[PDB]
């Protein structure tokens, strides 16, 4: 078991199927039978009812409190997870190959290893010359007009290709000191905005080190219900084959 | 179960028994995720094997150790059944899966023998967990003995054969050969090293480094240069893979090169490898067991075009991307490991000391 | 006058900074022009004088490069030929008979159009060099024959294509590092329809036991019937010696050179280190040597046969040839 | 197309050969024992280039000299060496201005220092830079030339680092700056604004100093008066890019050496790289040169022996040795990774290490020279110790029975000299 | 100790002399016998060290590699002995009757490789010998005594003309036989139809340390495809690697302008070695080397 799978969800059902299907069915067809689900508990509670009624292999539900953070709900669920953990979100509609991100995970025995797509606040993503390696993180907030790489980074790694429009997938495949870690310091919220970027700097002051698998097929449609439309236009697309 | 690999690109008429694959295919792509038929910890050596992420000898058959612990560790026993049989049914599955992802060397096949007789040694009325820690233990120790120790004893014994003001001849990367000429310099000899080095894996260029590291003077050249170089040359140190039953060294592709150049030049040949990658096997030939690297790994940029670039499209062109060789016994003056300084001839002999 | 000094540096700067002619029998066939220009347009008198500027010019190309031995040869040919010519014109070797049984100051006005005809004759034998060279290929391939290249010889080349027509056979073909020509040679006879496998230099003794013959090309040939060829040459032909195996010399003529291996250090041809050990490399390449000798020495034993425009030969008897094409007071130059 | 040019700078406008640079010009140092303008020159004509422009100012009476005896002011000279010498002369902007002026360029020229070794073929460049004038309207300006480095090699000093970030599609330069002395560098998302794709940060690269420019440069650097070197022009063009644009790209070579003499450490690695034969063919036994004085024989582990050597018996020369024609070597010698100038004397049991000996140095036996470098006659006695980095100057006699520091620079001039002397250290 | 380094060399020098058939090796080996003898010490250490000490100075008595083979061979018997036992009383005993038997042995080992070696010798054969060496004069006398008609070409060994004392040796029983020069090996290799020569030591890989003339010699007989035997003692088994013959230790190739006193011979030029072991190819020494020390 080197992987433990757990869905955040802190959802309505806006397609031909609900949207929390599809990362249920990718998780069961690239080989995971046991699935962690944290549903929301804002409004109600009702989500596990919800997926009381689907056919998956085996499903493992558990509400939320009324207000938290993605790494506070992964905090929530600590004494359920053992091993490294696939972390995904239920707006997670794509025909990855997972073995593109996991090997990624598996060769260079990554400490985290994510998924990116290409484009149709901003974040800049600097990666190394084989695209693989992540070596910086960063968004305009923390950003005064000025973006600032440290000169031992160049040191090592001379050449950095950087991008500017490119969406995260929020699929992490994270190590299991990571999450000890998450626990030991409350401070970090959210790990898509805080726990990455922090991993990103202490890569370069035991040894850290981040991986990124950029794709140009297909991604995610955003919680804005503005690309709702659009991953439908695309579900007829991708429901022959799935 | 596990798939086959499939084989990539066409190969020579005469190397039409060996397999060849591609780098960039990986087997895991029609594996489960999370690895189930085989051991999570199988699957990423395989991956780094595969792409070459670990390379030498030594560094596989440790990392190959490392990961029989993890599984050993991970095991547990199914009722109504004995961990001596159980166990080793179970690892054959694992070691067919790193085969398919590259095959193995000599040292690995060796490790895996030893650990097959440690677990068919291991008796019935023992319990699992010290079953298990024993195990552990048995793999330390024989990383230890085997590895280090026999390297620290080639070192000193290979020291008395180095003088002041000798030239000595060095190919591609070899721990051992790195390690006895860094306590060479360390202990007082003053000396000059001499890297040759071969394409397309470059690997002479790592042990350039550690020299460049340590102090001690060292040339750069490739090996079709080796004739101009070995006029000045004292003595030649090659690594090893493998030691035949007949005296037949078995390393990278070039050493029995560099063996013929030397002798044509009176230089003499040693070699250093650990007692451990004896083999009860023989070899007269390179054709008849060698392994097939993948062949775009052939196509260098020269100028502004790769002329080898989409060698597929004319069909009677074929790429061949030998890995090892064979040097004869009657090229090589003299063998050091840890049991001393003996004659190639000699190699059986260690091989019937060792076993009994 | 102007025109032929302008030629003159120019020719001089090209073999001074490399590239220029790429084919052999180009470059020999721009220097018999050269020299040609050079009788026909500056004024002499009898034949010394003569002499003389052509040994200066030939000097001054030699120093120029002295790793392209064509220029010199293409020099000590013409001064063969006009000693041959003024001596036919003038009067009617050394050796026992010569030692037992016991002046080019004088004038002719025919001298310089057998001259220059001569030279003609030379070059009109050079054009028909390479397909002279390719006729015998059949001779010395049998069906399903393997056969070792190294590097990307033009002369190998024809031989194999000519051969080609009528056999099957195997071509084996080392890319002869760094400069990794042999792709091009490999890709070349694949496009011809011949079976080709391409290796590095490292496994030449490794199939050295499953050829048959070895044909190569040569960059110059030396006096004792020694060879100047590209690099790892020596190391494939001590491979061929090893298992007796026959080596074959696919050579023309003009690269016969009347020196001897007593020279040293000008040999090989030393190029950047870039070739062998990049520039990233860093500050390693700061207390590291690295060396890039392109041309490799051959002794004489390990060649069994030479085939040039005239037929086969042995390398024993290649002093026969040296002594029919240059004088031996032309060898210093 | 129109035939090649190249604007020669012969004057370096700093200050960081003191006080080498009082009695002999930068240009006309010695390296390898030929000056740094041999080597540019001949950089220049064997890449292509039919028409030169030679500037001048400081000590431009001995560069005239050298430049009018050499083999490039022949009339079998295929590139045409012209001498424009002016006093007013400060920086390039005022050569640049003195250029667009007199309109001497008249498309697509080359512009170098007079102390650039190099063997790079800008064929390629100039291709792509006169395609990418035409195809965009003759926005692009200038093409800087870069090499292929790694932060860690000697040649590439502190002072003359550079960290650029570039658009990978185009190769078009987007930000430009030195590191002297930061451990920290900022780029602004301006750049990134240009695109969301292309940019990326390199701090690979060594900077040749050669760039192939453009009439309009000169244009812009008379219409920019207080531009004085081409990093002010490049920051310039760089900041103001929302009117004018005006393109600024660059070519990266791998396989061909560049680089400029700059100082000392700078002096010490190219002549490292030459003696290495690492511009070849620019070579010491080349003669790239037409001269007899600098003739010589290449040997085994990269010795060079010049005419009339005459080694002494027990004497070593170990690797990477240069040695001028009429030089005297004593007995039980040992010279190492060093250079010597034509008609030197050495003693006996004295060991050069990473040492530069000019024409006419005078060294007694005994001596111990360590990583020096020694001008033109220069003396030592017995019993006398360079230390690493230390430097004589035109004609300084050193006494006996001393040992100089490690950063020892000593000159017949008073002030400018760490130590003054004449016969000896002690005042 | 009870034993002086005096009295030592003057029992090492008057063992050799009283029996001057007996050669150095086990001179040497009876001289280390009987300083064991009278010792009274009582730590084997003490002991280890004294005849190591003991060595030493008979190795400096005479430069040959026998002696230092011998000292190195006691030395393993004595480790091997005190391995067995560990009571140094007991142990004592255990060590000098183990001596007086393998005193014997080396006695006997002459003999035995003579009956071992003189069949290899047929009827008008032409044997070429070096110099001197009284196991290849005792092989020749076993042959002569198995009535066997033969020829012999011995070499004059130029530094000290022990070829001729040979040739002697060799007419003093009626046997037919020549003596060269040391430069008409190559000249008169046609002629013979095998070699057999003397060892003063046996190297590791199977190689020998011989007199100065060995090594051209083989490489003569190598050269026209003729057998070259080595008739050596198994006492003379010695754990050296020389890789050339600079390698060889200087202690041995001087006193015993430049003139070496040995050389080395490499065992791709030998065809067989006749010890008390019996007919052994090169590749047995090293495998009985190994053997000896675990």
């Amino acid at each position: 078991m080197e992987f433990q799978a757990v869905v955040m969800a802190v959802l309505l059902p806006v397609g031909n199927k609900p949207l929390i299907w599809y990362p249920l069915n990718l998780l069961e067809r690239v080989g995971f039978e046991e699935v962690i689900v944290v549903t929301t508990r804002d409004v109600q509670k009702a989500l596990c009812a919800e997926f009381k009624m689907k056919m998956k292999p085996d499903i493992v539900c558990i509400p939320d409190d009324a207000d938290m953070g993605t790494a506070d709900s992964l905090r929530y669920i600590y004494p359920k997870l053992k091993t490294d953990v696939l972390v995904l979100s239920c707006d997670l509609i794509t025909d990855v190959a997972l073995h593109e991100v996991v090997d990624l995970f598996r060769a260079y025995d990554a400490s985290l290893a994510m998924l990116m797509r290409k484009g149709q606040q901003r974040d800049f993503i600097g990666v190394d010359s084989t695209g693989k390696r992540l070596l910086f993180m960063a968004n305009e907030a923390d950003l005064d007009e000025e973006l600032v790489i440290k000169g031992s980074i160049l040191q090592k790694h001379p050449r950095i290709r950087f991008h500017t429009g490119l969406v995260d997938a929020h699929l992490y495949c994270l190590k299991k000191y990571i999450v000890d870690f998450l626990m030991e310091n409350g401070s970090i919220t959210s790990i898509r905005s805080e726990l990455i970027p922090y991993l990103v700097r202490k890569q370069f002051s035991k040894s850290l080190d981040i991986y990124s698998f950029i794709k140009e097929a297909n991604t995610l449609n955003l919680a804005p219900y503005d690309a709702c439309w659009n991953a439908c236009r695309g579900d007829r697309w991708e429901d022959l084959s799935r | 179960q596990v798939p086959t690999r499939k084989d990539y690109g066409s190969k020579v008429s005469l190397f039409s028994h060996l397999p060849q694959y591609s780098r960039q295919n990986s087997l895991t792509q029609f594996m489960s995720i999370p690895s189930s038929v085989i051991h999570p910890a199988m699957v990423r050596l395989g991956l780094q094997y595969s792409q070459g992420l670990v390379s030498g000898s030594n560094a596989r058959c440790i990392a190959l150790l490392r990961a029989l612990q993890q599984v050993i560790q991970d095991y547990t026993t199914p009722p109504n059944e004995e961990l001596s049989r159980d166990l080793v049914n179970k690892l054959k599955p694992y070691m067919s899966f790193l085969t398919q992802c590259r095959p193995l060397s000599a040292s690995m096949h060796n490790a895996i023998k030893f650990l097959n007789k440690e677990i068919t040694s291991v008796g019935s009325s023992k319990r699992e967990e010290e079953a298990k820690s024993e195990l552990r233990a048995a793999i330390d120790r024989y990383v230890q003995e085997k590895i280090v120790l026999a390297a620290q004893a080639i070192s000193r014994f290979a020291y008395q054969k180095i003088s002041n003001g000798d030239v000595i001849l060095v190919y591609g990367c070899s721990s051992l050969v790195s390690r006895i000429l860094q306590e060479a310099w360390t202990e007082g000899r003053r000396f000059r090293v001499v890297v040759v080095d071969s394409r397309p894996w470059l690997e002479g260029r790592h042990t350039l480094r550690s020299l460049v590291h340590a102090g001690v003077p060292a040339s750069y050249l490739l090996i079709p240069a080796a004739s101009y170089v070995l006029p000045e040359v004292s003595k030649v140190l090659l690594g090893a893979h493998a030691l035949l039953a007949n005296g037949s060294v078995m390393s990278r592709v070039g050493t029995a090169q560099l063996a013929l150049v030397a002798r044509a030049h009176n230089v003499p040949v040693l070699v250093c490898c650990e007692t451990y990658k004896f083999c009860e096997r023989v070899q007269t030939d390179a054709f008849v067991s060698n392994e097939l690297d993948d062949p775009d790994d052939l196509q260098c940029k020269r100028g502004e075009h790769v002329a080898l670039a989409n060698w597929q499209n004319h069909a009677s062109l074929r790429l061949l991307n030998l890995v090892y060789d064979v040097t004869p016994p009657e090229l090589v003056d003299l063998v050091i490991t840890e049991l001393g300084m003996i004659p190639c001839s000699s190699v059986p002999v260690v091989l019937r000391v060792k076993s009994s | 006058g102007s025109e032929l000094s302008e030629r003159i540096e120019s020719f001089v700067e090209t073999l001074k900074r490399g590239g220029g002619p790429r084919s052999s029998e180009e470059m020999a066939r721009e220097t018999l022009g050269l020299l040609r220009q050079i009788i026909t347009d500056h004024r002499w008198s009898n034949a010394g004088e003569l002499m003389e500027l052509i040994r200066r010019e030939g000097r001054r190309m030699t120093a120029a490069q002295p790793s392209e031995t064509t220029v010199g040869n293409m020099v000590r040919r013409v001064l063969k030929i006009i000693r041959e010519e003024y001596g036919r014109l003038h009067g009617r070797q050394e050796s026992l008979h010569k030692l037992l049984t016991s002046d080019f100051s004088f004038h002719y006005a025919q001298l310089q159009s057998n001259i220059i005809e001569a030279i003609n004759e030379l070059l009109v034998e050079l054009e028909g060099t390479m397909e002279n060279i390719a006729a015998q290929a059949l001779e010395h391939i049998h069906s399903n024959e393997v056969i070792m290249t190294i590097g990307f010889s033009r002369t190998v080349e024809a031989f194999l294509k000519e051969a080609a027509r009528k056999r099957k056979f195997h071509v084996i073909v080392a890319e002869c590092a760094p400069f990794c020509q042999g792709h091009e040679m490999a890709v070349n006879l694949s496009k011809a329809g011949i079976e080709t496998t391409v290796m590095t230099d490292a496994a030449i003794f490794a199939v050295m036991s499953r050829v048959n013959k070895v044909i190569i090309g040569t960059k110059t040939i030396l006096a004792n019937g020694a060879l100047r060829a590209v690099t790892g040459t020596h190391t494939l032909a001590l491979a061929a010696k090893h298992h007796s195996t026959p080596l074959i010399v696919c050579a023309p003529m003009f690269k016969l050179s009347p020196q001897f291996p007593n020279e040293e250090d000008s040999f090989h041809k030393f190029v950047a280190p870039e070739e062998v050990l990049p520039f990233t490399e860093g500050d390693i390449l700061e207390k590291v040597s690295v060396h890039c000798p392109v041309f490799d020495y051959v002794p004489p034993e390990l060649i069994t046969l030479f085939i040039s425009n005239i037929g086969g030969n042995a390398p024993s008897y290649i002093y026969r040839l040296m002594s029919e094409l240059y004088h031996p007071d032309d060898h210093v130059l | 197309p129109p035939p090649l040019q190249a604007v020669l700078v012969a004057d370096s406008f700093d200050r960081r050969f003191f006080p080498i640079s009082k009695d002999q010009p930068r240009v006309l140092l010695p390296l390898a024992n030929v000056a740094l303008i041999d080597y540019t020159l001949e950089f220049l004509t064997a890449t292509g280039v039919q028409e030169t422009f030679v500037f001048c100012c400081w000590k431009a009476a001995q560069i005239k000299e050298h430049l009018l005896k050499s083999k490039w002011c022949r009339p079998t000279s295929l590139n045409v060496v012209r001498i424009i010498t002016s006093e007013l002369y400060r920086s390039l902007g005022d050569v640049l201005r003195d250029v667009d002026a007199k309109a001497l360029v008249r498309s697509d020229f080359l512009l170098v220092y007079g102390d650039v070794i190099s063997n790079i073929n800008i064929t390629r460049a100039l291709e792509e830079h006169r395609l990418r004038r035409k195809l965009e309207k003759n926005v692009s300006v200038m093409t800087m030339i870069f090499k292929e480095s790694s932060p860690s090699h000697p040649t590439r000093c502190h002072e003359d680092n550079v960290v650029v970030a570039v658009d990978s599609t185009t190769n078009r330069v987007l930000h430009f700056q030195k590191t002297q002395g930061l451990r920290r560098f900022a780029f602004p998302l301006s750049l990134f604004q240009g695109s969301s794709d292309g940019v990326e940060v390199r701090y690979d690269l060594l900077d040749c100093h050669i760039s192939i420019c453009s009439p309009q440069v000169a244009q812009l650097f008379t219409d920019n008066f207080d531009y004085q070197t081409r990093d002010d022009f490049v920051r310039g063009l760089l900041v103001n890019e929302e009117i004018l644009g005006n393109q600024i790209h660059m070519h990266v070579t791998a396989k061909e050496y560049g680089a400029r003499v700059s100082n000392l450490h700078m002096y010490s690695a190219v002549c490292a790289d030459v003696i290495r034969r690492w511009v070849y063919p620019l070579t010491p036994e080349a003669n790239f040169t037409d001269s007899t004085t600098q003739s010589c024989t290449h040997s085994r582990h990269n010795i060079y022996r010049g005419p009339e050597v005459s080694l002494g018996h027990g004497s070593i020369l170990e690797e990477n040795v240069l040695l001028g024609s009429g030089t005297v070597i004593g007995s039980n010698c040992f010279i190492t990774n060093s250079v010597i100038g034509p008609g030197c004397h050495i003693g006996d049991n004295v060991v050069l290490d990473q040492t530069y000996l000019w024409q006419g140095v005078r060294v007694a036996a005994g001596a111990q020279i360590h990583q020096s470098l020694l001008c033109d006659n220069a003396e030592v006695k017995e019993r006398v110790t360079l230390k690493p980095r230390s430097v004589l100057t035109s004609q300084v006699v050193v006494g006996p029975n001393i040992t100089l520091p490690e950063g020892s620079v000593i000159s017949l001039h008073p002030p400018d000299a760490e130590e003054d002397e004449d016969d000896g250290e002690f005042s | 100790g009870p034993m002086d380094d005096k009295e030592l060399i003057e029992y090492f020098k008057s063992q050799m002399k009283e029996d001057p058939d007996m050669a150095s090796a086990v001179a040497a080996i009876r001289t280390l016998l009987e300083f064991l003898k009278r010792d009274k010490g009582e730590t084997i250490q003490g002991l280890r060290a004294n005849l190591t000490s003991a060595i030493e100075t008979l190795c400096g008595v005479d430069s040959s590699v026998a002696v230092s083979s011998g000292g190195e061979l006691f030395l393993r018997f004595i480790s091997l002995a005190s391995l067995e036992y560990s009571d140094y009383s007991k142990c004592k005993k255990i060590m000098i009757e183990r001596g007086e038997l393998f005193l014997r042995r080396i006695s006997l080992s002459r003999n035995k490789i003579a009956d071992l070696c003189h069949t290899f010798i047929k009827d008008g054969a032409t044997i070429l010998t070096h110099a001197y060496s009284r196991v290849v004069l005792r092989v020749l006398e076993a042959a002569v005594a198995a009535k066997k008609r033969f020829s012999v070409y011995v070499t004059e060994s130029q530094p000290d003309l022990s070829g001729k004392k040979m040739a002697k040796a060799l007419c003093h029983l009626n046997v037919p036989v020549t003596v060269v020069l040391d430069a008409a090996v190559g000249y008169i290799m046609e002629k013979a139809d095998l070699v057999i020569v003397g060892a003063e030591g046996v190297v590791e890989n199977g190689g020998i340390i011989n007199k100065i003339g060995t090594n051209q010699m083989a490489v003569c007989a190598k050269a026209q495809n003729k057998p070259f035997y080595v008739v050596a003692e198994s006492f003379k088994f010695v754990r050296l690697f020389p890789l050339n013959q600079q390698d060889v230790p200087d202690k041995f190739k001087y006193k015993a302008e430049e003139h070496p006193w040995v050389d080395y011979t490499a065992p791709s030029l030998i065809t067989l070695l006749f010890t008390d072991l019996g007919v052994l190819t090169p590749s047995a020494v090293s495998d009985e080397l190994i053997k000896l020390y675990l």
